[PDB]
């Protein structure tokens, strides 16, 4: 009624908040329903009663907001798209923001990580049955990286039933930090094993390929990258939520992409990438839309999935097209991709359709999946970790925050086997 | 007088009804057409006093009726902006338990909690009137509300109402599909009907429908909103026909025995031979008795059940509208004249034929013809014997082989629900095969 919990953390999460959510007074945001049926309104609200429950649907913005260094305060709160809301906003009172997992996660966050409990409580209550826990977050965030794992852990701890949906940001061959090797590795052991159900990837090093291949943009931008993601979330969050002929509730999301317990991670795409001008090619196609949903080039992640096999593929299309058309087309993908399909597993591809195409695309395509490929996204941060942080060690910084050989060694070995165990499928 | 009781089960089901309940739109109803002047939404028929659900009126004026939604989703439709059809209030269930895909979920979990209240609805519902001779279940082979919920809702209904054989519909996986869950999963949903109860069942093979739409009608582009009519219509033949005044009439208790050749729930196929295009020109009209053949054509065939394999078994054909007696006796003979039909070793003039009136109903362009001669093949052939194999290759590898249950356990029982459902639905494969593999 499948209502919704909004948790936004760090930089990537708060800012990312800025761009997910504004794609919403597009109106469906997270579980009211209604509104969005005959236009109207806008902003950071409407006409009723506040708090909270007008959530992401009519009179209110429901979110749980978590900033740990008053960057998200000012960046959006004020002049920008929102109000937000008041009372729903965290500002860490200067904590001084931390780079380092151990740091808002063990340190300033605990203190706030407790203040984030009150937000979660009030939202949880809302009079609706909440099925999502939505969290933005940043490999190399400390606030996000190790505050997001704190937030995630209690939420799995107290809300076992409610699979967490977490948006991710990652490491690609380009960098932030230097401590992000290991920072996101510790953000890991907790992202597998920390009640985070499914896990999104949003590599910023892969986001560019998209905003620049598919798209033309001449000079991207960090705000424009926020157009990208909205895509990847609306399909999941709005789509299926919003009306629909085969509809997949978030929980279909956790059985469809996880085929087992360790935190199944996914990659996701939006096709309708389009080119402003090129605007003119394939009238929002399905094959079009299927086509773009597998390519090595249209995935909005830092794995190039082609190396290996996917294990689970969840795709979603909400254009008003044939329920026969989407399902008939997705097969063709599956047969020129064998090796990309997991021999176990039949039905290697799930398809969902919802009933309203994104405001102004006319016809949409969202994609989800796990392949064997990710043995990649990590056999990269781990090579990184062993030779980095854990190496000749880089954690004095973190060594004060409170983590001592632990949270490093455990995060490599647990996150490691991830590599072996993951591979295990299809070697 | 011999009412049906109509139960939905899942997404597949709440809609499918929309196909069933719209197709009804001719003044009929589950088992009471005993007649009505209303039309349309029924609005225009009057209000005689009343309130939710209608005392003023019979099922006729308003339906046989019971929708189960474990998500508002489809149910909000049928409730949707008084979706053009207000077919009653309070024959819907809408459980905001949050939907669950799992045979385990909804069936063991959220469903347990609201299978009851439903049972209550059914019971009351099962009481207002006389002769209910039927229970309809729309079922999938994937949808949490459709497996365990149905293995729940069929199971309780079988247990509670042993005398009233249930009829359930199906929408089974094939080569393509949804989920990964559904290779096993529906397996699980297949165990339960079975010996829990159930009677004859029917399916629309979603991979058969969109096929027949591409080999027999036209519109490769097509939406499920249209595939429902192919399957929607199957019912109209089964209930509206046999449930309406005519020559040689098979009731819901005719369905059970004519399909059922031995007792491990049996399965059936639906063929609708009238399927002519909006873009056709059937040889001004399509020959009535060719209609029979239409049936056998592997092509009308709803499912990917290669009849190629084996010998049919029970063949129940329901002809409606302007059919001729000499068409049946004399066209039905013909089939049993080809090599191929290969009826079984103990089939004894297998073919059961009913005639119903009026005509082939229809609505709109998506509806094809105005064909005035129908064949519905409901059969039990060895084939089925192989689609379950299909699901069993999937299962030996998808669920059990290396296991996809960690979602599912989460909701309830392990090591049978799975192991028991493979071994019991398995032998189905062996037992089925042995039903038709030698003279003995
Ligand atoms: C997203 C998208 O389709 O971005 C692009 C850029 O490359 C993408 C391909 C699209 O074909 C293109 C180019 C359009 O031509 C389209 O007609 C259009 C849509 C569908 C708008 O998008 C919407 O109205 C959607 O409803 C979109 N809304 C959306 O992006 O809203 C924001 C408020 C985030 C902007 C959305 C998508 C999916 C789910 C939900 C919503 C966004 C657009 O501005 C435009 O984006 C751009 O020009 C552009 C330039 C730089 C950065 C971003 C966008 C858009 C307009 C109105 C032009
Ligand atoms: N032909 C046809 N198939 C349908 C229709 N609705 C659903 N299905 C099929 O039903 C299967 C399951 O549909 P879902 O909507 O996922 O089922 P559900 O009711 O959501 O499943 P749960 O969330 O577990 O309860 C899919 O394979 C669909 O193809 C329909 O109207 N017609
Ligand atoms: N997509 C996206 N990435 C961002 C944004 N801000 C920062 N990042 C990226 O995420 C990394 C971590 O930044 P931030 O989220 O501020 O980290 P944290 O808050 O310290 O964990 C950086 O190295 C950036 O590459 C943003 O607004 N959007």
């Amino acid at each position: 009624m499948r209502e919704i919990v909004h948790i936004q953390a760090g930089q990537c999460g708060n800012q990312i908040g800025a761009k997910f959510w504004e794609v919403i007074s597009d109106e469906h945001g997270i579980d009211p329903t209604g509104s969005y049926h005959g236009d109207s309104d806008l902003q950071l609200e409407r006409i009723n009663v506040y708090y909270n429950e007008a959530a992401g649907n009519k009179y209110v913005p429901r979110a749980i907001l978590v900033d740990l260094e008053p960057g998200t305060m000012d960046s959006v709160r004020s002049g920008p798209f929102g109000q937000i809301f008041r009372p729903d906003n965290f500002v860490f009172g200067q904590s001084g923001a931390g780079n380092n997992w151990a740091k808002g996660h063990y340190t300033e966050g605990a203190e706030l990580v407790d203040s984030v409990l009150d937000v979660v409580r009030k939202e949880s209550e809302s009079c609706d049955c909440l099925q999502g826990f939505q969290l933005t977050h940043s490999l190399g965030g400390g606030t996000g990286s190790g505050m997001g794992t704190l937030l995630i852990s209690k939420i799995r701890e107290e809300y076992p039933d409610r699979i967490m949906n977490t948006f991710s940001v990652v490491p690609s061959p380009k960098v932030s930090d230097t401590v992000v090797e290991p920072y996101n590795a510790t953000l890991s052991v907790h992202q597998l094993v920390e009640n985070t159900d499914e896990t999104y990837c949003i590599d910023n090093e892969a986001l560019y390929d998209i905003c620049f291949r598919t798209l033309k943009l001449t000079t991207p931008t960090y705000g424009d990258l926020n157009h990208l993601v909205s895509a990847t979330m609306s399909g999941v969050t709005t789509c299926l939520r919003f009306p629909g002929q085969l509809n997949a509730d978030l929980r279909k999301l956790a059985v469809n992409m996880v085929p087992f317990p360790r935190l199944h991670f996914f990659m996701p795409g939006f096709a309708p990438l389009t080119s402003r001008g090129s605007q003119q090619y394939r009238a929002l196609t399905v094959p079009e839309l299927t086509q773009q949903m597998f390519d090595a080039k249209n995935m909005m992640a830092a794995c190039d999935p082609r190396h290996g096999r996917y294990l689970t593929v969840a795709a979603v299309f909400r254009g008003r097209m044939s329920m026969k058309e989407v399902d008939e087309q997705m097969l063709n993908v599956q047969n020129k991709n064998s090796s990309y399909f997991v021999e176990w597993i039949p039905n290697n591809v799930k398809t969902a359709v919802c009933d309203i195409p994104p405001r102004g695309l006319k016809m949409s395509a969202t994609f989800i999946g796990n392949s064997t490929a990710i043995q990649e996204l990590f056999k990269r941060i781990s090579e990184q970790f062993t030779a980095m942080f854990r190496r000749k060690a880089f954690l004095h910084w973190y060594t004060g925050e409170g983590m001592d050989e632990m949270e490093f060694t455990e995060a490599e070995s647990n996150m490691n086997d991830l590599v072996s165990e993951y591979q295990q499928y299809q070697d | 007088m011999r009412e049906c009781i109509s139960i939905h089960v899942g997404q597949a089901g709440v809609q499918i009804g929309n196909a069933c309940w719209e197709l009804y739109c001719l003044e009929h109803g589950i088992q009471p057409d005993g007649q009505m002047p209303s039309d349309k939404t029924i609005g225009g028929g009057d209000d005689s006093f009343n309130t939710f659900f209608s005392e003023t009126g019979a099922g006729k004026h308003v339906p046989r009726a019971v929708f189960v939604d474990l998500e508002p989703t489809v149910i909000d439709e049928v409730r949707t902006g008084t979706y053009r059809q207000l077919f009653h209030p309070e024959q819907l269930i809408t459980g905001k338990e949050d939907a669950a895909n799992n045979y385990a979920r909804g069936h063991y979990t959220i469903g347990k909690e609201i299978i009851d209240l439903v049972l209550d609805r059914i019971r009351k519902l099962a009481d207002q009137c006389t002769g209910l001779q039927g229970f309809s279940v729309f079922h999938s082979f994937g949808g949490g509300t459709g497996s365990g919920f149905t293995s729940l809702l069929m199971e309780r209904l079988s247990v509670d109402y042993g005398k009233k054989s249930k009829l359930e519909f199906s929408i089974y996986p094939a080569p393509q599909v949804s989920t990964a869950v559904v290779e096993p999963y529906n397996s699980i949903l297949t165990t339960h009907t079975t010996l829990e109860h159930s009677d004859c069942a029917f399916m629309v093979d979603n991979e058969a429908i969109y096929d027949i739409c591409r080999r027999n009608l036209d519109i490769e582009r097509p939406t499920y909103t249209n595939l429902n009519r192919l399957i929607g219509q199957i019912v109209s033949s089964i209930t509206a026909s046999l449930r309406f005044d005519g020559a040689l009439n098979v009731d819901l208790t005719e369905f059970q025995t004519n399909l059922v050749p031995y007792p491990r729930g049996h399965f059936p196929l639906a063929t609708y031979a009238p399927v002519i295009s909006a873009e056709k020109a059937y040889h001004e009209q399509l020959s009535v008795a060719e209609i029979t053949n239409a049936c056998f054509e592997p092509a009308n065939q709803m499912v990917k059940c290669d009849p190629r394999h084996g010998k049919y078994m029970a063949c129940c054909l329901l002809y409606r509208g302007d059919v001729v007696p000499k068409d049946v006796n004399a066209a039905i003979a013909t089939i049993k004249t080809k090599r191929t039909i290969q009826f079984v070793d103990w089939c004894p003039t297998g073919f059961k034929v009913g005639i119903n009136y009026e005509p082939p109903t229809v609505v709109p362009g998506g509806d094809l013809a105005k064909v005035q001669r129908a064949v519905c093949m409901l059969s039990n052939t060895t084939a089925i014997a192989e689609a379950w194999a299909r699901l069993d290759h999937k299962f030996d590898l998808m669920y059990a082989k290396r296991a996809f249950v960690h979602w599912y356990v989460g909701e309830g029982m392990e090591e049978g629900e799975f192991s028991e459902a493979r071994e019991d639905m398995a032998a189905l494969e062996k037992d089925y095969e042995e039903v038709g593999v030698d003279s003995v």
